[PDB]
C-alpha cells in the first residue's frame, strides 16, 4: 500500500534518492526536503564558469 | 664594558627579532574556517 522503501536495489536505492532519476546532484532520503542547488562560486565572476566534473569517486 | 655592551645590543636585536618571529608565529585559520563553513553550506544547500 506504499511505495516500498528503495532500501534493498542500489539501482532502485539510486533512482528513489534520485526521485527516480530527477535529481542531479542531490541524494536524499528525506520527503520533506527543501530542494536547493549548489550555490554559484565565488570565483565564477573571476574564473568564469567552469564545467563540473564529476567526482571519479 | 665596552664588549658586554657590543654583546648585549646583539643579543637585544637577536632577542627581538626572535620575539617577532614568536607574535607572527602565535598571532589562515579564519580563512580556513570561513572556506570550511562555505563548504558546508554549499554542499546542504545542494543536498537539500
Amino acid at each position: 500500500f506504499s511505495f516500498g522503501d528503495p532500501c534493498g536495489d542500489r539501482f532502485e536505492r539510486d533512482t528513489r534518492v534520485s526521485l527516480f532519476g530527477a535529481l542531479v546532484h542531490s541524494r536524499t532520503y528525506d520527503m520533506d526536503v527543501r530542494l536547493g542547488l549548489p550555490p554559484v562560486p565565488d570565483n565564477a565572476d573571476l574564473s568564469g564558469l567552469a564545467i563540473k566534473v564529476p567526482p571519479s569517486v | 664594558i665596552v664588549n658586554l655592551q657590543v654583546e648585549m645590543i646583539k643579543q637585544f636585536h637577536m632577542q627581538l627579532n626572535e620575539m617577532h618571529s614568536l607574535l607572527e608565529r602565535y598571532s589562515e585559520g579564519l580563512v580556513a574556517e570561513i572556506e570550511r563553513l562555505r563548504e558546508e553550506n554549499k554542499r546542504l544547500r545542494a543536498h537539500f
